[PDB]
């Protein structure tokens, strides 16, 4: 999460 | 005119003019916005909370923090905190000065040209940089051959540099930082029957976090001693005034900075993550940079680090080769200190991006020397 | 009795019996353990897992490819990987076959040696050889003069074999390879926001490097192509179904194996590996090696590589000469192609190292006719 | 005024005033470039170090020699290598002392032509000589009849020269020189899985072979004994600290001197080019250069090579024959010394080609002296 | 890293 | 390669 996909 | 030299790190935004030895402000990078309707209307009661506001209300409010492993994830609330920064921490109309952001290795290009964004054209700032974080701390530390380990609330990262230039094949970022560091205490404080939910809950934790856990020496042994004897058990009043108390907590909640499997992650330790950096460069770019490992940022704070990081990585690197941790007072501030550091300099006059030529170049302008 | 063909190649394993024009079993070549306590006791698990069932079980184990750059860099994991080639998906008793393993050129003189041990005293094979994998394939592309540009996951050789007499001072080593792209995918891929880091997800990035990525036929007109157009934009669905849409980086990805300088290794492009391998050669053979230049390996099956090379060597290379890369469809296993011939080519049967010589001359027998 | 000698060596820039017993500057002949953007601009970088520091910051940059084989390759790089000798190292004003040059036998008019116009041109020296390098060598130990054997980096040569007058037509050259060796050096320790690749790592194999190969008397016997015990076996460590092993290959990398083969070079050995070269004298007086061979350049410094090259030769010669091999200390700079010597002497000062003589006549007086 | 020394 | 014809 936050990241635009993988978090 | 002077220059403001802004750090929105992830716990805190550090904030002020160039060329001082602190930053004037250090609030907390959170936003907060009530959890319950309000009924005593003369109060005149705000649409959204910022910093100190949002702890001094806190125990009424739904808290957030807008940036998450550097990224920032909500430009609304990010751009709450870049107005309090400028229009009542720092008073500056931040359209007369030029800024210095600083940001983190490894990060999207959209983080880089959105905040750009918003710099120009909501608060119109005459120029602007968004300087590597890790740069930074090497230059607050006067050194120029180095490998810097910075890690605060979001990021870990390591990033090698000799003889001032850079070694970009190298930087190792690990997300494993001080908010999770954070969530891994609640979840072994729920082991005694300590519970802790809410987001405000979240930040009593943190408090904990900050005057209770070392970094043991070593962990077998330490935890075989917290087995056999309470002796090591410190107490923590809430803000309700009952004791909190933390035995083997203590040293699991940083262990995990070295041995990240306790978090679920495959990931090596931060020793680790150092050592791979250091392999990863040259041969000859080596022995130096293993005399010369740099901390900085809030998480390498926790006592003891500087022994552990040195016991470990002498363990994984050659013998007849000299360790050092060079972990400075105030590795808490680094950055801001290398970021007034760089915003001194003459020849850094010629670095920045002008907002003539923004409006001329592009959002591609932010990207000439980056990671 | 048949004998059987076994390349080791760093990323997986081809194996099967003589004759053959494809080589029975794939197994990725991937040893994998449980990330995690297991809890079903009901379930009848295992200690660790292999090729395809290391992939079905993926996202619970943490996967070690036990051999890098060509190396064996564990034993245990590569004996395991036997057990299961020979056992499990060969079905075949090694013990009753004569065996024909293939190695990397300049590998270390140990591992010949080890490899040996593990087939005559592991595996009790009645007879064994341990082919030079470029040497195979000219084989295997029927042509006996020749300079092989062998790429896989680890190594990459440009071994020119001349009237089938080869030049082995003219070999170069080159250890950028698919495991090193696919390292390099990783990077550029968080540019625009998406993150892998786990071994698991290195097989995903693997898997969103063998189906979009492609090489530029100019990289600076490709590269202002996308700068000016969305047109080379194209979409992969995660496990999750979520697509990540990825651009810019198709063209940059493999552009590594043109230019090394973005990933800080130092040696040259594998074009230029290619002609100064050629340059090594005495002056005579030079135009017969331009006109017999032989692909093989995974990473040569990149769309546009072929037409990169030509021009590229068309570049570095005279003019008034013909340049011929020759690169078959079906080059991916040309090399279990060529072992397959080399064992069927009854001539050979003296070149068996007996079982019967190895327990006289010990580890010595191994440096027969290698390099 | 006194005039300046420069030894032009391949690996090494040997240079002083006329006079001097040994010369002032001993240096490296590197120019580096580095590998990576610079960052901390405050460093004030500069963008191309020359010798002793292009050493001292290894790693970070990329090396070049602008000499191979005696051969100028790279101008601009060698115009900053004398730069650097004049300006720094020295520290004087080329253009106001004569200047002594050497120069490799057998070696193209252009080459002399170049460092002639950037002699006379860039630095305006005011007048120029270009010495045979084994005139010097031979005039080194204060003898003027014999035949040398010069091995530095990039050549080794035969020259005979009687009463001070060389032999032209008999003059041999073999381009297997100290990089070659190393060259050799790097594939063989790659045996044992020692891998350099990068230029700096080839600057340790450089260093590991100064100190621990040396010619084998006696090849097959030395051999047969390091397949026999551990004892001929022995240790040098890295700059980064690890201890490397080095055996077999202590002798085999300077075995090739002998064999060329081993390099793949049909090109015969340097006791047969040494003889090859008597042989081309006159039947007179090959016994005058049997009581002196004088070895020269630093790869004739291997411990055992007199001793090889004797007993070798040895053989090569008839029976009755005081085979008599010159190999001093001080060999190592012989060259140079020699330079010194003659550069001291009034007939000697006839021979120094004016400024105004080149300005006037074009490349037409060097075309000439050349020979 | 996959060699002894070196890498 | 030095050689213009040769290394
Ligand atoms: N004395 C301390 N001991 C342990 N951790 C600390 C200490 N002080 C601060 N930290 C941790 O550092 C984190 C933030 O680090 P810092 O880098 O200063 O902020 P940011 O990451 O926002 O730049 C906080 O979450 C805090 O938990
Ligand atoms: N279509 C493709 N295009 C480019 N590369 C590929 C493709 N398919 C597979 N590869 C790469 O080839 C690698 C395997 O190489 P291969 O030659 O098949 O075996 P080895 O690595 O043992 O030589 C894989 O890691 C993969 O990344
Ligand atoms: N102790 C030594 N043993 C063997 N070789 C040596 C030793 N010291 C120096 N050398 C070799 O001498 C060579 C250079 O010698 P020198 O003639 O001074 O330079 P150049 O050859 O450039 O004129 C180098 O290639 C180096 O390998
Ligand atoms: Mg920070
Ligand atoms: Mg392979
Ligand atoms: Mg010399």
């Amino acid at each position: 999460p936050a990241w635009x996909a993988x978090c | 005119i002077a220059a403001l030299v802004v750090d929105n790190g992830s716990g805190m935004c550090k904030a002020g003019f160039a060329g001082d030895d602190a930053p004037r402000a250090v609030f907390p990078s959170i936003v907060g916005r009530p959890r319950h309707q309000g009924v005593m209307v003369g109060m005149g009661q705000k649409d959204s909370y910022v910093g100190d506001e949002a702890q001094s209300k806190r125990g009424i409010l739904t808290l957030k923090y807008p940036i998450e492993h550097g990224i920032v994830t909500n430009w609304d609330d990010m751009e709450k905190i870049w107005h309090h920064t400028f229009y009542n921490e720092l008073r500056v109309a931040p359209e007369e000065h030029p800024v210095l952001l600083t940001e983190a290795p490894l990060n999207p290009k959209a983080n880089r040209e959105k905040m750009t964004q918003i710099m120009f054209e909501t608060f119109n700032t005459p120029a602007m940089y968004v300087a590597i974080q890790a740069v930074l701390s090497l230059y607050a530390s006067g050194r120029t051959t180095g490998i810097v380990m910075d890690s605060g609330d979001g990021v870990t990262h390591t990033v090698p540099i000799y003889e001032g230039y850079a070694l970009p094949h190298a930087i190792l970022r690990l997300d494993l930082a001080g908010r999770d560091l954070t969530d891994y205490l609640m979840k072994i404080l729920t082991e005694r029957g300590y519970s802790f939910t809410t987001t405000a809950e979240r930040e009593i934790v943190r408090d904990i976090k900050e005057k209770l856990c070392y970094v043991a020496l070593d962990f077998e042994q330490e935890m075989a001693t917290a087995a056999s004897s309470s002796s090591l058990e410190k107490s923590y009043e809430l803000p309700d005034g009952q004791v909190i108390t933390i035995g083997n907590e203590r040293f699991r909640c940083p262990e995990a900075l070295f041995q990240p499997s306790f978090l679920g992650m495959e990931s090596c330790g931060i020793h680790e993550t150092t050592f791979n950096s250091i392999m990863k460069c040259d041969v000859d770019i080596r022995k130096d940079l293993y005399a010369n490992t740099v901390l900085s940022g809030g998480t390498t704070m926790y006592p003891g680090i500087a022994d552990r990081m040195q016991k470990e990585i002498t363990a994984l690197a050659p013998s007849t080769m000299k360790i050092k941790i060079i972990a400075p007072p105030e590795r808490k501030y680094s950055v801001w200190i290398g970021g007034s550091i760089l915003a001194s300099l003459s020849t850094f006059q010629q670095m920045w991006i002008s907002k003539q030529e923004y409006d001329e170049s592009g959002p591609s302008i932010v990207h000439r020397k980056c990671f």
